[PDB]
């Protein structure tokens, strides 16, 4: 968080809380912690995408490809409308074991 | 590794040796980084830094291609700015170009300088 | 444009007469005079001196310095004595320097190639924005503040200020500081650029160290704060802040309209004379030259050489003084020279210098007339410019002696306990073995004795004599870099050697605390380089010690040696009579 | 092309000075014992456009490149190439830099460029970021890339067409990029546009304008700048750069080592080049070529054949002069090609 404050940020979200970057919470090696700190204090604005977009896009270099924009507020009635930004790539083969029937060695039934 | 020919690394007897006869003594910024230690130890056995081999024996050139043990203080700078330490002994350019075999971190030059002007084939 | 107050730190207590001269130069300096001249010595405070007028008049001064080795060494101290007042620095931003310059008799062009610095020039921008920040300002600047510059009033209408709470669109921030050359780079945050994360932003100016994050809500600034840009300690925090933009020559974009008419003007003129002249290789250089140039900063904005259209930013006419330093200062500020002595020759022969390669130039098409009007100021337009004008010098200059009919003020008495040295004249013939005896007996104390000669051959005749006997000598050439000699300063500091040698290169900041003998030889020849002033100059530097002591060789005697001779002389008398009665030892603070 | 190099006008002998050579300002190299070689004296003038010719093989490349070019690339330049077996190379106070071009196949991988690795493109996008909206969107000259992660878009995967990106449309730059105009034009703009078009293009601005400039007087300013090596014909990879591989320092004695144009262009195409070569030679450009045609070295003036058998039976100078010189000599096979057409 010191390395962070230096290249500045002023928002995170730790240990289901948010804070200022400025302003740590506790942490602990035997807590354990949900991290999904803040990147900014935006809201929705006709015509304010130039100013949305540079606050998701250089998160997309730092959380790997990770964001979202949730509640935030007290109700939380829905889960965050499922908004984010089951499915596996895996691998291609027939022959190989890679994607055949474990047990069966992929033969026929 | 039978290669092609030996002496091939210093195989000129008439070149200006102050114009970077051998191959590592005349890199981009190595040159500089070889010639230090290699005119000391021209001027502590005693053959010349640019007479061409012909005018001297051709005994300079098998001793440098021999040199001598021991090490001697050597430091210089790069014109890149760097600053590496070679700080190493090394027995003729045959066991100098070894040493950069066996030493350097460039795994491409460690065997692209082999194959030409050094002969090891399998003995056994 | 707010006036402030010098809260100026003086530990040290004034003595004697330094109360007198202050109120001497109020008295002379309220009567509304364009003349004024100082006789300041070296180590007589000459900046606490000026520091104490800068307090008393409450106005913007600048203060004109020949060269980076005193102006480096007055801004320093300049700054260590006022603490809160931002005491500003301004040189030519360039370690390296080679002048385009066209010698006809060897038919030789040395091009524009220099070495460009980093920090310099944004303490030239801290200056420039301390100015035109607050009005209780100092700025010491080298004769390249009087070259070509923009003007003030349309580079303080590019500051832009901001505050906590207040309407202000990001995108037009950025456009303004962008406007103001300030280009947006985020991964690596340098000096002149600026980087944007989330809804924060870090913000570096071209005269401040420390990093300020400036942190929105929508259109609208949330807050702003300071931070070290490595270390992450806080300082201190503020609602209101100003930008100012990172150069110097920033204006609205019809200036920029003007300026390119302007250039357009002078290439035809230019393009016309060299036609007739018949050059066409010289002419065609040039084209392709200013064409380049012209056209990339007419889409970009920054270029090398654009000091030669800066007039034309200016909306000045061809031959006028080009805007320079000065014009930022206001019509009621104080400027003085220090060193003037041989500031103003100094400024007089570089004047003739760079207009001789200016012609060399522009009539060998190399540079357009707007190029020669680019030029250091000359004399008459100077003073066509200049307003209560006053000087400072460790000797009294002609020029300033003439301009002020023959009345001055002298301060150069040393309460701190320097006298001038003692003078010994002696034959040109039969002085080598008097120096040797003299050296063996004096060499206990492990000083440096300096010695000049005319020209090089039997100079360096004596140097390898003066070694081969038995004595550890340096010399000095005409090409002297700054290193073969910082590392003289080096070794003698470390007491390597006990003799030095030197015919031109030994007035420009060879500043030693145990130089004790100086010898003068044959230098009462007539010569450009070598007339009085450089004797007075030698006198001096052997003055600054301890106990100095001159020893002048002449085959025959002229009036200036003498008069310097009895002047000092008569102005040692009257240190030591001060000193006789203020025998309190030093204390320095 | 081919007929125009038979019905030439421009094919000729083309007589120059051929003076320019010094009995002194000249290099020498003796005793290459090499396994191509016998140790033979070559005299190479200076200041001229000599030829080194002879069967391949025989130990002119050994000679010329293996051994020459390669001790003053090293020590004249800053190169690494072993020197081989030879003993001199003389005029060491007479020569200052040396330019080597291969014949080089290279054009093979999409991400090789005309423009990027000739090092023009990354100070092309310095340029495209000194404008103001490249500034005011924090866009840097790396981000301006397309190999970088931060100027490629993911829906293209960096190829520009996959049927095209869908963001892109057929123009290889996301919209979040695209929006720089600088001088009314895009980067996508510029690589579209042709090079015979955009002469007047980056004519202030100097290195841009000396690339293209070079380019155009090879005469085939049909490429694009970022246009893949897999689209480049093998053979003109590194003839853009030796375009401007051929004046350096004005003296212009500086060396250049040339491949043969004659694999890929054909003789009307080297003829353009023998133009751009005769003219900065008069401005004082000095070249060391190994050639395969005729008229093409006969337009020079100096020829050094070296070895008329293949394999062991060369590796010795056999004539050295004018072309009609070793015309006249009725034992270098070069000397005799050059004789029976006159
Ligand atoms: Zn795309």
């Amino acid at each position: 968080f010191d390395k962070l404050n230096a290249q500045g940020y002023s928002r995170v979200r730790v240990d289901g809380v948010v804070h200022p970057l400025t302003d740590p919470p506790k942490l602990k090696k035997q807590e354990k912690h949900d991290i999904e700190v803040v990147v900014d204090r935006l809201t929705v604005k006709a015509a304010a995408k130039r100013r949305l977009t540079d606050s998701v896009e250089t998160a997309l270099n730092l959380a790997d490809g990770i964001v979202v924009l949730e509640f935030v507020d007290h109700e939380l009635g829905a889960p965050h409308r499922e908004q984010r930004f089951d499915l596996e790539p895996r691998s291609f083969s027939f022959n190989s074991p890679y994607g055949a029937c474990p047990e069966c060695s992929g033969l026929g039934i | 590794r039978k290669e092609v020919d030996p002496e091939l690394v210093v195989p000129d007897p008439d070149r200006t040796l102050a114009q970077g006869a051998v191959a590592p003594w005349s890199n981009g910024h190595t040159a500089e980084y070889f010639t230090r230690m290699m005119a000391g130890l021209g001027e502590a056995l005693g053959f010349d830094v640019d007479t061409p081999w012909r005018k001297l024996p051709a005994k300079a050139r098998k001793a440098i291609l021999e040199g001598a043990d021991e090490q001697v203080h050597v430091r210089y700078r790069n014109r890149y700015g760097r600053t590496r330490s070679y700080y190493a002994d090394f027995e003729g350019v045959l066991a100098f170009l070894q040493r950069k075999m066996s030493q350097t971190e460039s795994e491409q030059m460690k065997e692209r300088y082999e194959g030409f002007m050094r002969d090891v084939p399998c003995p056994v | 444009r707010a006036g402030g107050h010098f809260e100026v730190v003086s530990p040290h207590a004034p003595a004697g007469d330094q109360p007198a001269a202050i109120d001497e130069l109020e008295r002379r300096i309220n009567a509304g005079e364009r003349d004024v001249v100082l006789l300041g010595a070296t180590g007589t405070g000459k900046s606490a001196t000026t520091a104490w007028l800068i307090e008393r008049l409450q106005r913007p001064t600048l203060v004109m310095a020949p060269n980076k080795t005193l102006a480096a060494q007055l801004a320093n101290e300049l700054r260590e004595m006022l603490p809160h007042n931002a005491v500003e620095y301004f040189v030519s931003y360039y370690d390296y320097y080679q002048p385009e310059a066209y010698i006809a008799q060897t038919d030789t062009y040395i091009e524009k190639d220099s070495s460009i610095n980093d920090d310099v020039e944004r303490l030239r921008h801290s200056a420039t924005s301390a100015l035109l920040s607050r009005r209780d300002v100092v700025v010491v600047a080298s004769v390249s503040c009087i070259y070509g510059l923009g003007t003030p009033q349309s580079y303080l209408d590019r500051s832009v200020e901001l505050k906590v709470g207040e309407e202000v669109p990001r995108d037009g921030l950025l456009r303004l500081l962008v406007d103001v050359q300030y280009t947006r780079n985020d991964m690596s945050f340098t000096r002149g650029s600026f980087r944007v994360r989330g809804d924060t932003v870090e913000i570096i100016p071209s005269y401040e160290e420390l990093a300020v994050r400036i942190e929105f809500f929508g259109d609208e600034i949330e807050a702003l704060y300071y931070l070290h840009p490595l270390t992450g300690e806080v300082i201190r925090q503020v609602d209101s802040l100003r930008i100012f933009p990172a150069t110097h020559y920033v204006a609205g974009p019809e200036r920029m309209a003007h300026a390119v008419s302007a250039i357009e003007e002078e290439l035809a003129e230019r393009l016309a004379e060299l036609e007739s002249q018949g050059k066409l290789l010289e002419a065609q250089r040039l084209r392709m030259r200013t064409n380049y140039d012209i056209e990339m900063m007419r889409q970009v904005g920054f270029c090398s050489g654009i000091e030669n259209y800066s007039r034309h930013i200016d909306g000045r006419g061809p031959g006028t003084p080009p805007a320079t330093l000065l014009d930022y200062f206001p019509e009621d500020f104080l400027l003085v020279i220090d060193e003037s002595h041989v500031t103003v020759p100094q400024i007089g022969g570089m004047y003739e210098g760079d207009i001789s390669r200016k012609r060399n130039l522009v009539e060998y098409g190399f540079r357009l007339p707007s190029a020669c009007d680019n030029r250091p100021l000359t004399w008459e337009e100077f003073a066509d410019r200049i307003g209560q004008t006053v000087y400072l010098s460790a000797t009294p200059g002609p020029y300033e002696l003439s301009q002020t009919g023959g009345e001055f003020v002298e301060q150069v008495i040393r309460p701190t306990g320097l006298v001038d040295p003692k003078v010994v004249v002696k034959p040109t013939k039969g002085q080598i073995d008097d120096l040797i005896g003299e050296i063996r007996t004096r060499a206990d104390a492990d000083q440096r004795v300096l010695v000049t000669t005319l020209t090089k051959k039997m100079a360096e005749d004596l140097t390898d004599y003066l070694l081969e006997m038995g004595i550890r000598v340096r010399y000095l050439h005409s090409e002297v870099d700054t290193l073969r000699r910082v590392e003289l300063l080096r070794q003698l500091r470390l007491g390597d050697y006990d003799v030095l040698v030197g015919i031109n290169l030994l007035r420009e900041g060879l500043d030693l605390p145990e130089v004790s003998l100086v010898a003068i030889l044959d230098a009462d020849k007539e010569g450009f380089l070598r007339s009085s002033r450089s004797l007075i100059q030698t006198i001096g530097r052997a003055a600054r010690n301890v106990s100095g002591e001159v020893h002048m060789y002449a085959d025959k005697i002229t009036d200036s040696m003498r008069e310097a001779i009895d002047e000092t002389e008569r102005r040692r008398a009257k240190q030591i009579a001060y000193n006789e009665a203020n025998g309190i030892d030093p204390q320095p603070l | 092309i081919t007929g125009a190099y038979l019905s030439g006008r421009e094919s000729i002998e083309i007589p120059a000075i051929r003076r320019s050579v010094d009995p002194r300002r000249q290099l020498t190299v003796v005793g290459a014992r090499e396994h191509n070689l016998r140790g033979i004296d070559v005299s190479f003038p200076l200041g001229v456009l000599t030829s080194v010719t002879g069967v391949s093989g025989s130990g002119k490349s050994t000679l010329v490149n293996d051994i020459l070019a390669a001790v003053l690339a090293n020590r004249l330049n800053g190169a690494r190439q072993v020197p081989g077996r030879h003993t001199r190379v003389t005029g060491l106070d007479y020569l200052d830099k040396l330019v080597r071009v291969d014949q080089s196949p290279i054009g093979r991988t999409p991400r090789s460029n005309p423009a990027t690795y000739t090092g023009v493109f990354d100070k092309i996008r310095t340029l495209f970021a000194a404008t103001t909206e490249a500034k005011v969107r924090g866009y840097q000259p790396g981000r301006f890339s397309f190999n970088v992660k931060g100027g490629r878009c993911e829906a293209c995967t960096g190829d520009g067409t996959i049927v095209p990106c869908e963001v892109c449309q057929g123009a290889r730059y996301n919209r979040e990029t695209l929006e720089v105009h600088y001088k009314g034009k895009t980067v996508s703009e510029v690589l579209d546009m042709s090079i015979e078009e955009a002469a007047e293009f980056f004519e202030p601005i100097a290195g841009v304008h000396r690339y293209l400039r070079t380019l155009v007087d090879v005469g085939l300013g049909y490429v694009r700048l970022g246009q893949p090596a897999p689209t480049l014909s093998g053979g003109e990879a590194q003839r853009v750069k030796l375009a401007s591989e051929l004046q350096k320092r004005s003296t212009g004695r500086t060396v250049y080592i040339l491949d043969e144009p004659t694999t890929g262009l054909h003789f009307d195409d080297i003829r353009k080049l023998l133009n751009v070569i005769n003219g900065l030679v008069d401005k004082g450009n000095t070249v060391i070529v190994i050639e395969h045609n005729l008229d093409v070295i006969k337009t020079s003036d100096w020829i050094i054949d070296l070895g008329p058998e293949g394999g062991a039976g060369g590796g010795t100078v056999v004539a050295q002069g004018t072309p009609e010189d070793v015309a006249a000599v009725p034992a270098s096979y070069t000397g005799k090609f050059l004789a029976e057409v006159v």
